């Protein structure tokens, strides 16, 4: 509940990142 | 009856594996590093690796 | 429409035509790399249905308690018994039957013959942890990832198998529970 | 105001034969730049995100030219006409770029794909000067 403003960016990337997704 | 007609390729164990093709892994990875990708020889070799990957299905 | 193959097959007979492989090349060696693993994969799976699911947020152990009770079914019966397991894991099942079912549509196979001929799973990336212990001790707090493989074949040996189906509950104007005539459990 | 209006109206009905004109005048209008070095040598971080713009505006306007020129009337007829539903469809994307025999079907369709997007943007531009 008390993440950095600094890092807001890089918190996102990962999100989506680390989805499951369908191979091709 | 002859050669040609009784020949057959014996089935490796799994466990030998990694010591009958340790040459041609060696040479792929001298062809990559030494002449890259866009070379002649590398083309070569992804031909083969399809008609491997293509015999898969059966 | 079919990507191109681009070698014979090992079939007992061909259903296909070689093609002539392409002349040009990618731009950066990354993209090139690339594309010929993607090339390597096209060669596979002809005349069959597949889906690969890749990161899915559960374990191996987690995952085989549902696939190993749809191997060998039809696919109609494998889809209904994903469905009713009230499980987290179910639900990436469904998914990858539909998916593998819309991949066969697609190369020319028909849905109603279908059956579940291979499933596995393997291993991802595993995102790494500590959690402290008592008196200064720490142990291992692991978030575990694995993918998901479903092949569909046409008349490939499958279990006989077979659930009762039923209808649910009938609410609103189709229910004529209230019609009923109870005047003739009063006689002999 | 009103010059660019009417501009707008005839753009967001133009076939395909118009684009091909469309992007033969841009590149009439263009010099065309020569292939730009990245700033940093090969092992800096930044080496591999930078993006030569001037090129690439020149060589994907060159491209629809060269792939308009494959198609056919009665698929530009076809493409004028259906917008998204051409776009999807994978036997017509395939058939054009088997007929050139070079590019493939992602630029084929990415080339079709740009003439509506011309057409889109026409439109949406059309309502902004027009009200
Ligand atoms: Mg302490």
């Amino acid at each position: 509940k008390f993440q950095s403003r600094a890092e807001k960016k890089y918190r996102i990337m990962d999100e989506k990142v680390g989805k499951p997704r369908f191979q091709a | 009856e002859g050669y040609v007609l009784h020949e057959k390729k014996p089935v490796v164990p799994r466990a030998l594996r990694s010591f009958a093709f340790k040459s041609q892994d060696e040479h792929k990875s001298f062809v990559l590093a030494r002449l890259g990708i866009f070379s002649e020889e590398a083309k070569k070799i992804h031909l083969n690796e399809l008609r491997t990957f293509a015999k898969r299905d059966r | 429409s079919r990507p191109p193959l681009y070698a014979r097959s090992g079939k007992f007979r061909e259903s296909e035509e070689v093609q002539p492989y392409r002349t040009w090349y990618w731009y950066d060696a990354e993209t090139e790399s690339e594309e010929r693993r993607k090339e390597l994969r096209q060669q596979l799976y002809r005349d069959s249905g597949m889906s690969y699911y890749l990161n899915i947020p559960q374990s191996m152990k987690k995952l085989e308690r549902v696939v190993r009770v749809i191997r060998n079914l039809a696919y109609d019966e494998a889809w209904k018994q994903a469905c009713v397991l009230p499980l987290k894991a179910a639900g990436f099942v469904k998914e990858g039957l539909e998916h593998a079912r819309k991949d066969a549509e697609e190369k020319g196979l028909d849905p109603k013959k279908l059956v579940v001929s291979t499933v596995y799973t393997a291993k991802g990336k595993y995102l790494r942890g500590f959690q402290p212990m008592g008196k200064g001790f720490a142990g291992r707090k692991t978030t575990r990832k694995t993918h998901l493989r479903i092949v569909l074949r046409e008349n490939a040996s499958v279990l006989p198998f077979a659930a009762q189906v039923v209808s649910p509950s009938r609410v609103g104007g189709a229910s004529q529970k209230h019609l009923r005539d109870i005047s003739v459990r009063y006689t002999v | 105001r009103d010059e660019i209006i009417k501009l707008l109206e005839s753009r967001k009905d133009m076939d395909v034969n118009g684009y091909v004109m469309y992007c033969r005048e841009e590149l009439g209008k263009l010099t065309v730049p020569r292939p730009r070095a990245p700033p940093v040598s090969p092992k800096h971080e930044d080496y591999k995100t930078f993006v030569d713009e001037e090129r690439v505006t020149y060589m994907r306007m060159k491209q629809h030219e060269k792939i308009s020129l494959f198609l056919t009337e009665e698929e530009k007829n076809t493409v004028t006409t259906k917008g998204k539903d051409i776009l999807d469809d994978k036997r017509f994307i395939q058939t054009i770029a088997s007929r050139t025999g070079f590019y493939i079907a992602e630029e084929v369709r990415d080339c079709l794909s740009e003439f509506f997007n011309f057409r889109d943007s026409s439109r949406r531009l059309l309502t902004y000067y027009a009200d």
